[PDB]
C-alpha cells in the first residue's frame, strides 16, 4: 500500500485532455495522405474555407478545451518550423496521448511516462537521421519529387505537373544555392487573381503589381527606365501649419501660375533623368500625385502607378533595382531601375495587372500569380503552394532526404518496439506505447487510401523488419512497394520537427493535473 | 412603522396632507428613543471589540470589493455602509473625535453606546430624556474636572523624548504594528519634532510625507530626514547617486518658452525659418548653460522635458528629475533650504538647495524606481516611508502612524497626560458617584448611570483581554477608592501590575476631555430627538 | 446584541455583517482554499495548472508559479484576497517563493483555526507566532552560508540555485541547459540588477533545448530601404531624436506667405534642416543609426546614400538595452561630437529565427545586456517558459545583490521548526500550543513537497525531523530517489533572501488575517 | 486667492480697507490692518484668522460640534 | 485568560429572547392597574376584541419570536393556577430578562444567573409568606 | 468526532480502508477495556437502589430538570421500581398540566 492519493480530479484532468486531443486528432486524421480529403469551414461571419492543411482546419475551427486549443499551438509551431507535417504532428500528439490514457490505467506516473517519452524521442531522432539520405540542392529531380510529394495531398496535384517546378524555380530563384542555410519566402511574392483555372499560374521573374496606371492611353512601355518616388507631386506644403494670404487681385493669378511652374519643375526634372515609368507612394495627409501633376506627366509620356504600399517599397527596390528618392533633388539616373518591359495586362475581363518583366539587376526576388475558378480553391492553391515552397526551404535548412508512404512512421514504430524490449522496466511500456502510437500514420494513411489498415500495416512492418526500409503505402498500386520507385520523398526536418513538437507538447499536457476558470 | 395620518377624513371626503403621506413613515416618542438606543447600542457593541491591545481588527470590503483591514474606529465606520440615521450621527461623532484628536475614535463610540444604553433604563423608569441629558451634561462637567485634576505633565523637549515615546507606544499597542512598537513611535516621535513648531504650538502634516511601498518587512520603514519621490532620473544613462548635490528647482518646462496668450509667430523666408532653427537651439543651450553656470549639479522640474534638454543635462553632467508634482516640490524646497525658481533667467547660487545625498533606490523584481533626498542640513519636512507584505498592513500601517503623530500633535498643544487602562474612567466614575451622592435632584440617576458608562471602558479592555470584567473592574475600583491612586487600571497585556503609570500607559488630557464631551454632546442630541420622519423606499 | 441579529437592521440593501465565529469562518475556509488551489504546484514534481480565462478573449495560460494562479482567478474573499496581494508582493520583492508563502499561510491559518477550535484566544496565537518567527529568523539566519568571495564556488552556488529554481518548472526536461543560459546570462549583467536588461525572444517552433542565449544580441527592429545589410566593425550612433517630420518646437509657429514660391522656398529650408541634422550625425564617423523614434523617407534615403543602416523605432527599453550592450550614448543632440561615445560591434548582420529575421549584433562591446531566444511547441509552453526564466533570472540577481545561501529540500523549514520547537518545549502556557503549530505548518511544507512527488511523506518527515534532531542539519528530501540526503552535496541551495521573505511574509499575512473577528461587507456597485 | 465674497467683504469692514480691482493704486487709505493675522489648526482643517481689529463692524462665529447636523442645529439656535 | 468563548451566537440568542420577551412586557405594560386601559385586537378574520386581560391580549396578538410564545404560554399557565395576575406575570418576566441583559453584559454566566434567580426566588416566598395574613 | 479525524487521515494520504482496520481494532480494544471496567450490584438491593439513583441523577443532570434534580430523580426510580421489573414504558402515564411549578411535579 502506497500513497493512497486522495484526490481524483488530476486523473479526471488528464483523462479529459487526452479525450480532447484525441478528438481533434481523430476529427482531423481524414485529411492525410494523398487519398486524403478536404474539409470546408463556415466561420461565424460566413467567410468559407476548404483545405487540406491541419494548421489551417485547426486555427479556423474555434476548438475549446485547453488541449484542443494547444495543439492548436502546435500546428502552428510545425507550420513555422517546416511548414509541412501540420497534420502528422497533431495526429502523432493526439496517439501519444491516447496511448498515455492506458498507460495511466496501468498505473504509471505522468512525469515516468513523459520521461520515457523523451527517451523514446531521442532514440527515433537517431532512427530517422540514419534513415535518411544527404541531398544537393543541385539534384533539380530530387527538389521536384520534394515538390511534388508535398502537392499530392492538395487539391492542386493534377497541377502539380505544373506547380512542382514553379515551386522549385521560386526558391531556386531566391536563395544563393551554395551558401544558403535557409531561405526567407517574404521573397517569394504571391498575387491571387480571380479567373481562369489552376493550370494559368505563372512565376514572374519581374515585378507584379495590383496598383491601378493612372494614365490614359500609356499601358506599356519598353526599355523602361523605372523610378520609386516617395515625394508628392502637389502644390508645395510645409511640415508647419501654413497658409497663403492674398490681400490683391494679382496675388490670384501669380498663386495659380508659381502652383503650375512648381509642378511643372518637378516633372520636368523627373523627365531628364530618362524616367518614363513611375511608381509614388501612398501618401495620406498630402495629396501624392496632383491632377497637374499626372498631366503633365501624361504630356511627356510617362506611365504612373500610385498608391504604392509604404510596406511593397523593399520588395519593389529588391526587385527591380530602384532605390526610393524623397527628395527631388537627389532624383537622378543612377536612382532608376531598368526594365525590358512594363505592361499593364488585363486577364479576360477579371482584372488587371501591372508586370514589370526583365530587369538589369533581377535580384533575389520572385512572384508567383496564383489563378483559379473559385475564391475558395485559389486560397487552397496558395496554401499549398505555400506547403510546397516551405518543404524546398527545408531541403535547403537541412540536406537530407526521407522516403514517405509511411516508412518512416513504420520504422519507427519497429525500432522502437526493439529499443523497449531493451529497456526493461517501467520505460518498456512506455516505449513500446510510443512505438505503437507512431504506428498510426501508416494505419491512417492505409484507412485513407481505402485498403485493409491492419493487413497492409502488418504488411508493412513485416517488409520493414525483412529489411526494406524504404517500403511504403503505394496508394497507385494499392499496396506495399519500394516507396523511391513511386518517388515519395520528404525532407528529414519535416518528420523531425513533427517528432520533436509532438513529443514536447504531450509531455506538457501531460505535466497538468488541474483546470482553473479565472474571474 | 406608523404613518403620517390616518384618518382620510371625518365626512369622507380625500384627506391629504403631506406629500406621499401614504409612502412616508413616522415614529414617535420612546418607541422612536428606544429605536435610536437600540441602533447606537448596536454599533457600540460591534465597535467595543476593537479596544485595546488585545482588541481584534474588522475587515472591510468596500464597493469595488478592495479589503481594508483596521482597528481604527473611525476607519471603521467610515467604511461602514449604514442606513440607520443614529448609526450616521455615531459614525459623524466618532470622525468628528478623529478630526480634532486623531486617537480616541473608538472610545467615544463605545461610551456614547453605554450612555444610550444606560439612558434607556432611565427612560423606562420614567425620567424626561432632557432631565436624562441634563444629568448627563452635570456629570460630564464632573468628570471633565476630575480629568483635570488627576492630570499629569510631560516634557515635551527633544533631548529627552522617553515620554513621547512612552505615549507614542500606548497609542500604537493595539495596532498591527506592535511588532515594531518602539521603531514605530520613535519614528512619530522624531518626525513630530523634527517638523513642529514649537513656539506657536502647531504641527502642519502637510509636511510629513508618509509613504508606502510594498517589498522588503515592516522593520523596514524608516525615517527619512527629507523628501521620498516616485521618479527616476530623465535620462537612463545618468548617474544613479549624487552627492553634495546642489540642486536647482524649478517650475519652468525645459521646452522653448511660450507666452500664455494665444499668439502666431509667422515665418515669411527661408531667412525667418533659419532664425527660428537657431533660436531654439540656442534657448536649449542657453537654459542648460544657466544651470551650469548656477554651479548646480542636480536640476528638479516640475513640467518634464524634451529628447534636446534630457541630452544637454547629460552632457553637461546635471543629472535631472522631471514631472515631479506641486506638492513634492515644495517638499523639496522646504526641506533642502532651495527656492522655488519660475524661469532660469531668475536662478541664482543662492536659491539653490542642498542634499548630501540623492540617489535612486530600486525595489528588487519590479522595475519602479524611487528618489530618496536625504542629508539635508536642517530639514523642516520629513518622510516614512513604511515596508511591509501586503498593502493591507501597509495602509494599517500608514492609518496607526498617523494616529501617533495625532497624539504627539496633541502633546505638543498640552502637555497634560492621563494614565489610560480605563483608570482615568475609573477615577471619573468615582468621582460622578460622589457627586452623585451629593446631589439631592431628580438628576442623581442620571449621574449614577453616566457613572455606570464611563465604567464599560475598563470592562470592554477585560473583556477583549478575557479576564471576568465585573471582577476586575469592582477589585480596581476598590484599590482606587483604597489607597488613592487614579493609575490603576486593567493588566490588559498580563504584566501583573495594574500601575499603568509604571507600565507607561499614557493617554492625553485633551483626548480624554474630548472623548467625553463629544460622548456627552451627542448622547444629547440623540435623547433630545423623539420624531423621525422618513420617505417610503 | 449584535449589529445584524438586531430588530433593527443597521445597514442598506445589500450589505452584510459577519460576526466572531462566521467571520473566522469565511477566513479561514478562503484563506484554506486558496492554499489548497496553489498546492500540488509546489516542488520539483508539481504539477501545472489551466487557467483559461473566460472572457472574450478566453486567455489560455499553463502555469506553474503560484504567484501567476492566484492574480489569475477571480477571488471574492476577504481573507484570500489578502493571500493573493501577499504572493503578489513576494513576486515583487523576489521573483520566488510565491507558493510557498501561500501555502505557509494557508496552513498556519488552518493550525489556527485549529487553536481556536482548542479555545485559545487569537492574541495569544499571534503572541506566539511571533515568538516563533523571531526563533525561526534566527536559526534561518544562522543556517546561512556565504561563498560571494570564493569566485568559483560562488559560480557553482549560482548554477545550484538556478537548478533548484528550474526543478519546480516545466524547465526541468533541460534543466542542465536552462540552468547554464540563466547564469551566463546573469553573469553578464556585471553586477547591475537590471533585469529589463535581460531580454527574453519567443519564437513559436523549435524544441525548448534549442533555445540560447545569444552570445551578443538581437533586436526585432527593421533596416531602412537603400540601406546595407552587413557591417563588420560597426560604430553605432544610439539616438532619440525625431527624425520624422521634425518641427521646431516653437508651437504657435506658423508659415504664412504670399507666394506659392515662398511655400516652396521653406519647403526646401524644412528638407536642408532635416539634412543638415544628418549631416551632423554623420560627422560622428558612425556605420550604424539606432533611433528610438521614426525615421521618414528622407533621413532614411540620406542614411542609405551615405551608407549608414539605421534602424528604426526601437523603443526606450530597445536603446537602453543597446547601450548597454554596445556602450553608446543615447543622443539627442549633434553639436558635440567629441562627447558623445559610440558603440561597437565586430558585425552586424540579419539572422532568421522561426520565419522572421532579427538585426544580430555580434562581438558587442560591453554586453551588460542580455537576449534569450526561447523556442518551444506552444506558445504555452513559450509563456510558461518565460515565466519560469524570469523566476530564475529574479533569484539570481538577487543572489548576487546578497551572496547568502540556504540549503533547499525542506531543510531549512525543518531547521526553523527544529528552533521553534525547542523555543515552544521551554515555553510555558498556549503559547508553546501555538509554537508548536508554528512549527506543525514550518514542517507541512515538506510535507506537501514530498505529496507531491508521491512518497511517505509522513516517514520522510519523520526521517528529516529525527535528522534535525540530533543534529544533522544539512539533511534534506532527496527528490530523485525519495529519501533524505546531505543537500550540501546533493547542490540543493536557495537564497536566504528569498526564504527570510518567505517566512516574514507568511507569519505576517497570517497574523493579520488572525486579528479579524468581523468582516463587514458594503452593498455591491452592481 | 479664491477667497469667498463674503469673507473678503468681512475681511475688509474688520480691517477697514477697500477691494481693489487694480494694483495700480496701493495705498495705505486702500490696505488693512489688524494686531494680528494667524493661520491655525481648528479641528482638522486650516484657518486664517485675523484678530485685533479695534475697529470691527463684523465678527464671525467658529462652530465645534461632532456632527454636521449638531453644528446646523447650533448655527439655527 | 479564561475560555476564549470562540463563539458569539448564543449570546446573540440570549440577546434577542432578552429583547422580544421584554418587547412584550413593555407593550402590555399599559394594562396593568386600576389606571390601566384596554387593548382592541381585530383578528386576520375580522373578529374584534377589546379586552385588559394579560392572557387574552397575548393569545390573541399572534406573536412570532420564541421568548414571546414562551410569555404567552406563561400568562396562561398563570390564568390557569390563578385567574388573576396575567399581565404583573408577564411584566415580572420580561422584567427579570431584561436584568439578565445587564448581568450577561457584566460576564456572568447563564447558569449562574438562573441559581441565583431560584435563591431569590425562594427568599421572596419566604418574604410574601410572611407579609401574607390568614 | 471520528469522522473529523478520519478525514485528517485522509489528507495525511492513508486509505480508508486501513482506516477502517485500525478503527475495527480499537473498536474491539474499547469494548474489552468497557467490559472489563464494568461493574455489577444487582444482587445487593441496597447498592442497586443506590446505582439507580446515581444513574437518573447522572441521566437528568444535562437536561432542565437538573433544577431539581434531587426530586425528580426519586420520581423516576420510584416510577420505575413500581413497574415490578417489567419493562413497559408505557404503564408509566405521563400527564402534563399546565400551571403550578416544576417541582409541584409527584408521581
Ligand atoms: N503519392 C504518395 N504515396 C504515398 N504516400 C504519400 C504520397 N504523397 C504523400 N504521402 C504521404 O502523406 C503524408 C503527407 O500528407 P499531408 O496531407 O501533407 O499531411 P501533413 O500536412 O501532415 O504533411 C506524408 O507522410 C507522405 O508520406
Ligand atoms: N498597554 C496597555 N495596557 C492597558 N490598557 C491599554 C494599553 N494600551 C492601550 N490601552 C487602553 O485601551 C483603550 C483603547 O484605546 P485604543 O482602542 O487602542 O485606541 P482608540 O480607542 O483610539 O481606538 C485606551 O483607553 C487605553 O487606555
Ligand atoms: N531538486 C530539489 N530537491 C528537493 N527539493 C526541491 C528541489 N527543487 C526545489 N525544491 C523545493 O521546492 C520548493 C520550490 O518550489 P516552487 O514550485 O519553486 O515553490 P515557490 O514558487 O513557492 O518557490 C523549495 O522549497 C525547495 O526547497
Ligand atoms: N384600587 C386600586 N388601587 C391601587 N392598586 C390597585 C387597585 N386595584 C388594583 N390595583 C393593583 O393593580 C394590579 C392588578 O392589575 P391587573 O390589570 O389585574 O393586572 P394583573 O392581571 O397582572 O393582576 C394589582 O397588583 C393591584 O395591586
Ligand atoms: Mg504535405
Ligand atoms: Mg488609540
Ligand atoms: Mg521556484
Ligand atoms: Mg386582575
Ligand atoms: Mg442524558
Amino acid at each position: 500500500k502506497g500513497a493512497y492519493q486522495d484526490r481524483d480530479k488530476p486523473a479526471q484532468i488528464r483523462f479529459s485532455n487526452i479525450s480532447a486531443a484525441k478528438a481533434v486528432a481523430d476529427a482531423i486524421r481524414t485529411s492525410l495522405g494523398p487519398k486524403g480529403m478536404d474539409k470546408m469551414i463556415q466561420d461565424g461571419k460566413g467567410d468559407v474555407t476548404i483545405t487540406n492543411d491541419g494548421a489551417t482546419i485547426l486555427k479556423q475551427m474555434q476548438v475549446l478545451h485547453p488541449a484542443a486549443r494547444m495543439l492548436v499551438e502546435l500546428s502552428k509551431a510545425q507550420d513555422i518550423e517546416a511548414g509541412d507535417g501540420t497534420t502528422s504532428v497533431v495526429i502523432i500528439a493526439g496517439s501519444l496521448l491516447d496511448s498515455c490514457t492506458k498507460l495511466l490505467q496501468k498505473g504509471i506516473h505522468p512525469t515516468i511516462i513523459s520521461e520515457s517519452f523523451q527517451k523514446a524521442l531521442e532514440k527515433g531522432i537517431e532512427i530517422l537521421t540514419d534513415m535518411s539520405r544527404p541531398v544537393e540542392l543541385s539534384d533539380r529531380e530530387t527538389l521536384l519529387n520534394s515538390a511534388t510529394t508535398s502537392l499530392n495531398s492538395k487539391v492542386v496535384s493534377q497541377y502539380s505537373s505544373l506547380l512542382s517546378p514553379m515551386s522549385v524555380n521560386a526558391v531556386m530563384k531566391v536563395i544563393d544555392p551554395a551558401t544558403a542555410t535557409s531561405v526567407d519566402l517574404r521573397d517569394i511574392k504571391i498575387v491571387k487573381k480571380l479567373g481562369g483555372t489552376i493550370d494559368d499560374c505563372e512565376l514572374v521573374e519581374g515585378l507584379v503589381l495590383t496598383q491601378k496606371v493612372s494614365n490614359s492611353g500609356i499601358t506599356r512601355v519598353e526599355k523602361a527606365k523605372i523610378g520609386l518616388i516617395q515625394f508628392c507631386l502637389s502644390a508645395p506644403k510645409t511640415d508647419m501649419d501654413n497658409q497663403i494670404v492674398v490681400s490683391d487681385y494679382a496675388q490670384m493669378d501669380r498663386v495659380l501660375r508659381e502652383e503650375r511652374a512648381y509642378i511643372l519643375n518637378l516633372v520636368k526634372q523627373i523627365k531628364k533623368t530618362g524616367c518614363n515609368v513611375l511608381l509614388i507612394q501612398k501618401s495620406i495627409l498630402r495629396d501624392a500625385l496632383s491632377d497637374l501633376a499626372l498631366h503633365f506627366l501624361n504630356k511627356m509620356k510617362i506611365m504612373v502607378i500610385k498608391d504604392i504600399e509604404r510596406e511593397d517599397i523593399e520588395f519593389i527596390c529588391k526587385t527591380i533595382g530602384t532605390k526610393p528618392v524623397a527628395h527631388i533633388d537627389q532624383f537622378t539616373a543612377d536612382m532608376l531601375g531598368s526594365a525590358e518591359l512594363a505592361e499593364e495586362v488585363n486577364l479576360n475581363g477579371s482584372g488587371k495587372l501591372l508586370k514589370i518583366t526583365g530587369c538589369a539587376s533581377p535580384g533575389k526576388t520572385v512572384t508567383i500569380v496564383v489563378r483559379g475558378s473559385n475564391k475558395l480553391v485559389i486560397e487552397e492553391a496558395e496554401r499549398s503552394i505555400h506547403d510546397a515552397l516551405c518543404v524546398i526551404r527545408c531541403l535547403v535548412k537541412k540536406r537530407a532526404l526521407i522516403a514517405g508512404g509511411g516508412a518512416p512512421e513504420i520504422e519507427l514504430a519497429l525500432r522502437l518496439t526493439e529499443y523497449s524490449r531493451t529497456l526493461s522496466g517501467m520505460e518498456s511500456y512506455c516505449v513500446r506505447a510510443f512505438a505503437d502510437a507512431m504506428e498510426v500514420i501508416p494505419s491512417t494513411l492505409a484507412e485513407n487510401a481505402g485498403l485493409n489498415p491492419i493487413s497492409t500495416v502488418t504488411e508493412l512492418r513485416n517488409r520493414h523488419a525483412q529489411g526494406e526500409k524504404t517500403a511504403g503505402i503505394n496508394v497507385r498500386k494499392g499496396g506495399i512497394s519500394n516507396i523511391l520507385e513511386e518517388l515519395v520523398v520528404q525532407p528529414l526536418l519535416v518528420s523531425v520537427s513533427a517528432l520533436t513538437l509532438a513529443t514536447e507538447t504531450v509531455r506538457s499536457i501531460l505535466k497538468i493535473d488541474d483546470v482553473v476558470n479565472t474571474r | 412603522a406608523s404613518m403620517g395620518t390616518l384618518a382620510f377624513d371625518e365626512y369622507g371626503r380625500p384627506f391629504l396632507i403631506i406629500k406621499d403621506q401614504d409612502r412616508k413613515s413616522r415614529l414617535m416618542g420612546l418607541e422612536a428613543l428606544k429605536s435610536h438606543i437600540m441602533a447606537a447600542k448596536a454599533v457600540a457593541n460591534t465597535m467595543r471589540t476593537s479596544l485595546g491591545p488585545n482588541g481584534l481588527d474588522k475587515m472591510m470590503v468596500d464597493k469595488d470589493g478592495d479589503v481594508t483591514v483596521t482597528n481604527d474606529g473611525a476607519t471603521i465606520l467610515s467604511m461602514m455602509d449604514v442606513d440607520h440615521q443614529i448609526a450616521k450621527l455615531m459614525v459623524e461623532l466618532s470622525k468628528s473625535q478623529d478630526d480634532e484628536i486623531g486617537d480616541g475614535t473608538t472610545g467615544v463610540v463605545v461610551l456614547a453606546g453605554a450612555l444610550l444604553e444606560e439612558a434607556e433604563q432611565l427612560l423606562d423608569r420614567g425620567i424626561h430624556p432632557i432631565r436624562i441629558a441634563d444629568g448627563y451634561e452635570q456629570a460630564a462637567r464632573v468628570a471633565i474636572e476630575h480629568l483635570d485634576k488627576i492630570s499629569d505633565s510631560v516634557l515635551v523637549d527633544i533631548k529627552d523624548t522617553e515620554p513621547l515615546i512612552q505615549t507614542a507606544k500606548t497609542t500604537l499597542g493595539s495596532k498591527v504594528v506592535n511588532s515594531c512598537h518602539r521603531q514605530m513611535a520613535e519614528i512619530a516621535v522624531n518626525a513630530v519634532l523634527t517638523v513642529a513648531d514649537m513656539e506657536r504650538r502647531d504641527v502642519d502634516f502637510e509636511l510629513i510625507k508618509v509613504e508606502g511601498k510594498v517589498g522588503g518587512r515592516l522593520e523596514d520603514t524608516k525615517l527619512i530626514k527629507g523628501v521620498i519621490v516616485d521618479k527616476d532620473f530623465s535620462h537612463p544613462q545618468m548617474p544613479k547617486k549624487v552627492e553634495d548635490a546642489k540642486i536647482a528647482i524649478l517650475t519652468c518646462p525645459f521646452e522653448p518658452p511660450k507666452p500664455k496668450t494665444k499668439h502666431k509667430l509667422d515665418v515669411t523666408s527661408v531667412e525667418d525659418y533659419k532664425a527660428l532653427q537657431k533660436y531654439e537651439k540656442e534657448k536649449f543651450e542657453e537654459m542648460i548653460q544657466q544651470i551650469k553656470e548656477t554651479g548646480a549639479n542636480l536640476a528638479i522640474c516640475q513640467w518634464g522635458f524634451d529628447d534636446e534638454a534630457n541630452h544637454l543635462l547629460l552632457q553637461n553632467n546635471l543629472p535631472a528629475v522631471r514631472w515631479v508634482g506641486g506638492p513634492e516640490i515644495e517638499l523639496i524646497a522646504i526641506a533642502t533650504g532651495g527656492r522655488i525658481v519660475p524661469r532660469f533667467s531668475e536662478l541664482t547660487a543662492e536659491k539653490l538647495g542642498f542634499a548630501g545625498l540623492v540617489q535612486e533606490i530600486s525595489f528588487g523584481t519590479t522595475k519602479d524606481k524611487m528618489l530618496v533626498i536625504e542629508q539635508c542640513k536642517n530639514s523642516r519636512a520629513v518622510t516614512i516611508f513604511i515596508r511591509g507584505g501586503n498593502k493591507m498592513i501597509i495602509e494599517e500601517a500608514k492609518r496607526s502612524l498617523h494616529d501617533a503623530l495625532c497624539v504627539i500633535r496633541n502633546l505638543i498643544r498640552d502637555n497634560r497626560v492621563v494614565y489610560g487602562g480605563g483608570a482615568a474612567e475609573i477615577s471619573c466614575a468615582l468621582a460622578v458617584s460622589q457627586e452623585a451622592d451629593k446631589c439631592p435632584t431628580l438628576e442623581q440617576y442620571a449621574m449614577r448611570a453616566f457613572a455606570d458608562a464611563l465604567e464599560v471602558i475598563p470592562m470592554a479592555l477585560s473583556e477583549n483581554s478575557g479576564m471576568n470584567p465585573i471582577q476586575t473592574m469592582t477589585e480596581v475600583r476598590a484599590r482606587q477608592v483604597k489607597e488613592m491612586n487614579p493609575a490603576l487600571g486593567i493588566d490588559c497585556l498580563h504584566k501583573g501590575t495594574n500601575d499603568m503609570k509604571q507600565q507607561h500607559v499614557i493617554e492625553t488630557l485633551i483626548g480624554k476631555k474630548q472623548q467625553i464631551s463629544l460622548a456627552t454632546q451627542m448622547v444629547r442630541m440623540i435623547l433630545k430627538i423623539d420624531d423621525i420622519r422618513k420617505p417610503g423606499e | 446584541a449584535s449589529l445584524s441579529l438586531a430588530p433593527v437592521n443597521i445597514f442598506k440593501a445589500g450589505a452584510d455583517e459577519e460576526r466572531a465565529e462566521t467571520a473566522r469562518l469565511t477566513s479561514f475556509i478562503g484563506a484554506i482554499a486558496i492554499g489548497d488551489l496553489v498546492k500540488s504546484t509546489l516542488g520539483p514534481k508539481g504539477m501545472d495548472k489551466i487557467l483559461l480565462s473566460s472572457g472574450r478573449d478566453a486567455s489560455l495560460m499553463v502555469t506553474n508559479d503560484g504567484a501567476t494562479i492566484l492574480k489569475n482567478i477571480g477571488v471574492d474573499n476577504p481573507a484570500a484576497k489578502v493571500l493573493v496581494d501577499m504572493s503578489r508582493v513576494q513576486d515583487d520583492e523576489v521573483g520566488d517563493g510565491t507558493t510557498s508563502v501561500t501555502v505557509l499561510a494557508a496552513e498556519l491559518l488552518r493550525e489556527a483555526e485549529s487553536l481556536i477550535a482548542k479555545k485559545i484566544h487569537p492574541q495569544t496565537i499571534i503572541a506566539g507566532w511571533r515568538e516563533a518567527t523571531k526563533a525561526a529568523r534566527e536559526a534561518l539566519l544562522s543556517s546561512a552560508v556565504d561563498h560571494g568571495s570564493d569566485e568559483v564556488k560562488f559560480r557553482q552556488d549560482l548554477m545550484n540555485i538556478a537548478g533548484t529554481t528550474l526543478s519546480s518548472k516545466l524547465l526541468t526536461h533541460h534543466k542542465d541547459h536552462f540552468t547554464k543560459l540563466a547564469v551566463e546570462a546573469v553573469l553578464r549583467l556585471k553586477g547591475s540588477g537590471n533585469l529589463e536588461a535581460i531580454h527574453i525572444i519567443k519564437k513559436l517552433g523549435g524544441s525548448l533545448a534549442d533555445s540560447y542565449l545569444d552570445e551578443g544580441f538581437l533586436l526585432d527592429k527593421k533596416i531602412g530601404v537603400n540601406q546595407p545589410k552587413r557591417i563588420e566593425n560597426a560604430k553605432i550612433l544610439i539616438a532619440n531624436t525625431g527624425m520624422d517630420t521634425d518641427k521646431i518646437k516653437i508651437f504657435g509657429s506658423r508659415v504664412r506667405v504670399d507666394s506659392t514660391a515662398k511655400v516652396a522656398e521653406i519647403e526646401h529650408a524644412e528638407k536642408e534642416k532635416m539634412k543638415e541634422k544628418v549631416e551632423r550625425i554623420l560627422k560622428h564617423g558612425i556605420n550604424c543609426f539606432i533611433n528610438r523614434q521614426l525615421i521618414y523617407n528622407y533621413p532614411e534615403q540620406l542614411f542609405g546614400a551615405a551608407g549608414v543602416m539605421a534602424i528604426e523605432h526601437a523603443d526606450f527599453a530597445g536603446v537602453e538595452r543597446l547601450a548597454l550592450v554596445t556602450g553608446g550614448e543615447i543622443a539627442s543632440t549633434f553639436d558635440h561630437p567629441e562627447l558623445v561615445k559610440l558603440g561597437s560591434c565586430k558585425l552586424i548582420e540579419e539572422v532568421m529565427i522561426g520565419e522572421d529575421k532579427l538585426i544580430h549584433f555580434s562581438g558587442v562591446a560591453l554586453g551588460e545586456a542580455c537576449t534569450i531566444v526561447l523556442r518551444g511547441a506552444t506558445q504555452q509552453i513559450l509563456d510558461e517558459a518565460e515565466r519560469s526564466l524570469h523566476d530564475a533570472l529574479c533569484v539570481l540577481a538577487q543572489t548576487v545583490k546578497d551572496s547568502r545561501t540556504v540549503y533547499g529540500g525542506g531543510c531549512s523549514e525543518m531547521l526553523m521548526a527544529h528552533a521553534v520547537t525547542q523555543l515552544a518545549n521551554r515555553t510555558p502556557g498556549k503559547e508553546a500550543v501555538a509554537m508548536e503549530s508554528y512549527a506543525k505548518a514550518l514542517r507541512m511544507l515538506p510535507t506537501i513537497i514530498a505529496d507531491n512527488a508521491g512518497y511517505d511523506s509522513a516517514d520522510l518527515v519523520a526521517q528529516l525531523r529525527a535528522a534535525h534532531s540530533e543534529g544533522n542539519t544539512t539533511a534534506g528530501l532527496d527528490m530523485r530517489e525519495g529519501t533524505i540526503g546531505d543537500m550540501a552535496i546533493l547542490g540543493i541551495t536557495e537564497s536566504f533572501q528569498v526564504k527570510r521573505q518567505v517566512l516574514l511574509s507568511a507569519a505576517e499575512a497570517a497574523e493579520v488575517i488572525l486579528r479579524v473577528d468581523n468582516i463587514i461587507k458594503a452593498a455591491p456597485r452592481k | 486667492g479664491r477667497v469667498p465674497e463674503e469673507d473678503l467683504k468681512r475681511t475688509m469692514m474688520a480691517c477697514g480697507g477697500s477691494i481693489q480691482t487694480s494694483v495700480n493704486a496701493l495705498s495705505a487709505d486702500v490696505l488693512g490692518r489688524c494686531q494680528v493675522f494667524e493661520e491655525t489648526q481648528i479641528g482638522g482643517e486650516r484657518y486664517n484668522f485675523f484678530t485685533g481689529c479695534p475697529k470691527a463692524k463684523t465678527c464671525t462665529f467658529i462652530l465645534r460640534g461632532g456632527a454636521e447636523q449638531f453644528m446646523e442645529e447650533t448655527e439655527r439656535s
